[PDB]
């Protein structure tokens, strides 16, 4: 071409814990502070 | 600092002095003084023990375990550059927090100082639409300082739970004597935190 | 202000202020000070040891 | 690596049974991590480091984890021909 | 300035003093990233990261088909005929080893980087007897050559882009205004550091502000040129040593409403964007630079940086941006230009 | 009915027929011109057929050879052992069926040469067949180096992605009729000293009685210089004032409907990325053209760094503009 | 006695000197760029000086790596085979000399492989050499090959060979003055849109105290539409008249015996089969031009066909011309 119920939130709090949301600046905070 | 200190700057000319401001040496006499007095000793005196410490038990399970030796090469060298990272991201994240509460307090005391000129200037609502970004503009970059701290920490958890596996391996691997043994894997842990 | 050396000095300031603020708060830092850290560090590491071979 | 928009202030995952897949995911890990699990007590018992119950399996965990790795780039990254890829090395492991 | 303070986000600064475009597309119909794009990305790496592809993927392609190899070498029976030691080999010659001496996997192993980089040991040859070894030898030929040209050519791409190091062209950092051979006039230094002469070289200057129209239309961000006075109207210009490439404003260019007050709030930024072929490199560059109303150090004048030394002439980089304030008129701009009844309104 | 073909349809790719052109023949040249420019689907399939074909008929050659000398006739008869094979004049030592041969093959182009099967000198058949096998095989090795070496140099760029806007529009601007299209780019590299041009396309006469169909009429884009030049890294309006040197001049929305025109934009740069020089083109017809849909602005003022938007590309309001000519227009411009 | 400082010497070549450029640095990456462009010379030493060292490290990590795994013992001490049978345990069978070694080490990086040196799979550390040297070998063999090639596509641009003559002229054409220099061009291909510009350098003050040390003026060239292209086959003579508007209108007859003048002449333009954009530079300063005398007529007309000749490239003759300056000429008719 050219282009239901299971809904809880320990999925995100199980695999997405405290190391994305400033994964980017803390890896380059480099003249950009 | 104490007899230093004074001693620099009693003999000088009165120029200078009204030429740049007073309020930045009144600070250098008040705020570096009580940092060095109270805070400088401290921190070097945890840093160093926290840093002989962690050095000293990972070189006791290296010695008790002759792979360590080879194993130890990658993971403390990542950490190394993490540490680096670590060493200045929160430096500027603390930069950030340094000034974050300098209006938003003197907004409290503009509204209050304000205690009956706003009154009834008819601005009186207007003057939460204002306010409600201000404590928001500040708990956002709040949130950021705790948050680089968390990261930190759960990427040093990380790298402290490959060590142990490595240990592991390592003491079923020595089995030289269950005190070896004993003391490699209960160092291991110790030097986990 | 001074954004090119701030950046080259984004960090790895401290060891020649540190080495100011040592020297002046501690003569004979090595021995006095340095050495009876590092012996009650490795007297900690020899009560580990001793243990292990109790 | 390789006229561009945010990172993950938007699309932070969407693509199809994106909590499904993962949910699964981990359940076969943990299968993985018992027949190794399983050898790994077995081993001791035979006679000479047998090896085909506790590798077979040890190559199984990591091999997980990766195609796990895969998706989640897949994901953060439009690319939707790359999944193309996984289906096909999922299938041919049952 | 605390009210910039607070307002150094609100700045218009349309592109960075670095040279990027710093703009924000949104809303656009990205059709995907097809395959072919990763590739592209292996053509401009960096040496540590293609050097990392390059060996890592020489090394998986050997494993793989040496596992492959040790699964033939298994399944034709041939793995145990090598086992039954009665003799050193007993019965090991008719049973038809499929791939002559191949024992366990790290044999195997070797019989793939034997066979695949063109090595050839001898000691274990393909035989007459199993079609299907011959097949994943025939893949095995097919793919390693294909790798070897695929990877030949990433490394030799990397070699020719040698030519380019980096775009070294330097503006004073501030711009200037200033009153010269009577009228008032637009500066700015343009240098090169480069040994290499610049052919065909050209330079643009333009004016973005936001506009408005009599019929009722605006432009957020509209775009004005303005002429480069050079003596006979032509953007060229020969660059040996650093000049001073100046802009005069009469009427026509957006320079007449100009008051000195009005600077620290003008809205006006103005652009240079030039460009020219390297000689000796074939590739067409463009250096791009911004002029912010609050770098515009109003009044001065520029400095002279050409001296005669010992029968060459001397020259000096670090005076670049260094003025001194001569004293010029304030405000004159359409003061002197709508001449007052005097004429000379300076 | 049918309309007459627009001389550039829509997206590019001017449409005009060929008639009676005089044949210039074919190539080998051509032929490995169009192996060069080939798709990846095709050159990974055209390099294996060519390496699959050389082996095989390389390999069906050495049996040949190995039959005249009677190669496979002594080793077959074989007596328990050896005593009477090994020792006579084999040419190829081991070969003794095609698969054999094919193996030979194998191991003596790609350069393999494990060892079981080495060669005598005693033939001078198969020393030709050697030297010939392997100057086949280091011709076909290069060239296919080669094309694939070029595919790897010259996938640095891409099909040309430029758009323009849909439509065009007849506005209002400093109190004078004027001319609208939008340019903008989606690409990511600033297009390096791009230029515009604009040209009138109709059916012409000549006083002196002459007629030529599809004339061509540049006309001057507006600008402080008059400078064909433009920076382009944002959505752009390339403009067009009119006045009665322009040939747009006799045309009032009234009569727009039903008329013979068209206009073509054709804008030429060097993409730097790619080093490479493109040109993009697009065409614009009587019923295609708006009246009075003044454009609607694209970037706003985000708080640090400007910012743009696609979705409203041509997104077209409309406002009060003089339905009348622009003769008329100067004619009576009272009210 | 010595030459004021020239700002273009005549060999084209301009000579300037700046200095206290910050000093960029010196990229590790430098060194291959400097090595990309050598002399044959160096390309065919440096070549054998990579290969010869790579193999002789490699081999030396190979005579010792054969002593290790106890090879160089079991041959020694008895007979290879007639005493006893192989250790079976050697690296590399047969692997006897730190000569031995050094032979063995050609068949790894080069691709050869005899095969009286197998490898054995017991010793780790030599499958690890052995992955090493392969890899090594590979990046070896591409980047030379990458230059190889770099140095055989530049065989064909070879240098700029565009001749102008020794020194100008000025003289009288349509009873007004010119200035003259005589390009011209020597290999087969033509220049495209090769295009030509004067600049006049000298030392401008300002009536506003101003003074420009190394000032740049550019002059316009003859030609009917005002347009700097030109197209060569045989020499041209591209004046640049001089009237009031040019700078050169205050020009002395006897001045110009002690003056301080700069007429720099650039061309550009690219070559037609390299397709490769070049420039020439060269001058005119006050010692070289002499007036009144122009240049002398080439093209002749033979039997057959039109001849170019180079006899005389540079030749004068002397002709009127009077020695007032340019607005003496045009100062009053009488005058
Ligand atoms: N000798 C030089 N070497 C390198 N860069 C130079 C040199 N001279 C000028 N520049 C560049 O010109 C720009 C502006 O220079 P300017 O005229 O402001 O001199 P400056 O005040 O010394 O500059 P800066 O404050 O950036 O050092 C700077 O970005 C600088 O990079
Ligand atoms: N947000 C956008 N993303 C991609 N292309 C756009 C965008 N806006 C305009 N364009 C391009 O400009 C041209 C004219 O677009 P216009 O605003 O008329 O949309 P349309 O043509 O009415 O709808 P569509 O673009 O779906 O055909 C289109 O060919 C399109 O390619
Ligand atoms: N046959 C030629 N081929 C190439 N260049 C020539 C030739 N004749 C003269 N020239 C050019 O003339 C310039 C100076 O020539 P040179 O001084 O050697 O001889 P000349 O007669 O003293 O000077 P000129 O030849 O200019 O009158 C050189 O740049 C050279 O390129
Ligand atoms: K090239």
């Amino acid at each position: 071409f050219f282009m239901v119920r299971f809904l809880q939130p320990f999925v995100n709090l199980l695999s997405k814990a405290t190391y994305w949301w400033m994964n980017t600046l803390i890896i380059s905070a480099h003249r950009k502070p | 600092l104490h007899h230093n200190l004074l001693n620099k700057i009693i003999l000088g000319p009165i120029r200078f002095f009204d030429t740049t401001p007073l309020g930045l040496i009144l600070n250098r006499f008040s705020a570096d003084t009580n940092i060095i007095d109270q805070h400088i000793p401290p921190t070097l005196e945890s840093l160093t023990r926290s840093t002989l410490l962690c050095l000293s038990a990972i070189g006791m399970i290296s010695y008790a375990t002759p792979v360590f030796l080879i194993a130890l090469a990658p993971l403390g060298v990542a950490f190394y550059f993490i540490q680096k990272y670590f060493r200045v991201a929160s430096k500027d994240l603390q930069e950030l927090d340094d000034s974050t509460q300098l209006p938003l307090l003197c907004h409290f005391s503009e509204t209050a100082e304000g205690l009956t000129t706003i009154r009834a200037f008819r601005h009186e609502t207007r003057f939460k639409q204002r306010m409600l970004e201000l404590t928001d503009t500040n708990n956002i970059a709040y949130l950021f300082l705790s948050a680089a701290n968390r990261w930190l920490e759960v990427r040093t958890d990380y790298l402290g739970a490959c060590i142990v596996l490595t240990a592991s391996i390592a003491s079923i691997s020595g089995s030289s004597n269950s005190g070896l043994v004993g003391l490699g894997l209960l160092y291991a842990l110790t030097i986990t935190n | 202000d001074n954004m090119s050396t701030v950046m080259r000095l984004r960090t790895k300031m401290p060891w020649k202020t540190c080495w100011w603020y040592l020297t002046s708060g501690g003569f004979f830092l090595l021995f006095l000070m340095i050495f009876s850290k590092l012996l009650k560090h490795s007297v900690i590491v020899a009560i580990d040891y001793w243990l292990a071979t109790w | 690596g390789s006229s561009k928009v945010q990172i993950h202030h938007n699309t932070w995952l969407h693509f199809p049974g994106h909590n499904l897949r993962w949910i699964l995911t981990f359940a076969l890990l943990f299968v993985h991590v018992c027949e190794i699990a399983e050898g790994i007590v077995s081993d001791s018992q035979r006679a000479s480091r047998h090896l085909h119950l506790f590798m077979p399996a040890v190559m199984g965990f990591v091999a997980t984890t990766t195609s796990i790795v895969y998706y989640h780039n897949i994901e953060t990254s439009n690319f939707p021909k790359l999944l193309l890829a996984l289906f096909l090395y999922w299938v041919m492991a049952f | 300035r605390k009210p910039r303070i607070r307002d150094r986000l609100p700045k218009a600064r349309f592109i960075a003093k670095s040279g990027a475009c710093n703009l924000a597309h949104k809303n656009i119909r990205e059709q995907g990233r097809f395959l072919q794009d990763i590739f592209t990305t292996l053509v401009d790496l960096k040496w540590r990261h293609t050097l990392v592809i390059f060996t890592m993927s020489f090394l998986c392609s050997w494993l793989l088909f040496a596992i492959m190899w040790w699964l033939v070498a298994f399944a034709h029976g041939d793995i145990y005929a090598y086992m039954e030691k009665g003799i050193t080999e007993k019965s090991g010659l008719e049973s038809a080893v499929c791939v002559t001496n191949v024992r366990s996997f790290t044999s195997a192993f070797l019989f793939s980087i034997e066979v695949q980089v063109t090595i050839g040991f001898g000691g274990r040859m393909m035989t007459e007897e199993c079609p299907l070894a011959i097949t994943v030898l025939i893949l095995q030929n097919i793919v390693g050559l294909i790798i070897n040209a695929v990877m030949l050519g990433c490394i030799f791409m990397k070699t020719a882009q040698a030519h380019r190091r980096a775009e070294t062209l330097i503006f004073s950092r501030h711009a200037v205004i200033a009153v010269r051979n009577g009228k008032l006039c637009f500066m700015f230094r343009v240098g090169d550091l480069r040994k290499s002469m610049i052919i065909s070289a050209s330079v643009r200057i333009q004016v973005v502000k936001k506009t408005t129209t009599p019929e009722g239309e605006v432009v957020p961000i509209h775009q004005q040129d303005i002429p480069v006075d050079n003596p006979i109207e032509s953007n060229n210009i020969f660059l040996v040593a650093p000049l001073i490439i100046c802009h005069v404003i009469d009427k026509r260019s957006p320079l007449y409403d100009i008051s000195a007050t009005d600077l620290v709030n003008q809205d006006l930024e103005v652009i240079v964007i030039l460009e020219g072929v390297v000689e000796t490199t074939g590739i067409t560059t463009q250096a791009r630079t911004s002029y912010i109303a609050e770098e515009i150090q109003w009044g001065h004048r520029f400095v002279s940086i050409v001296t005669e030394e010992e029968g060459v002439y001397s020259v000096d980089y670090s005076k670049f941006g260094n003025t001194v304030r001569v004293a010029a008129p304030r405000c004159s701009a359409r003061e002197l230009d709508e001449k007052p009844s005097i004429l000379i309104q300076t």
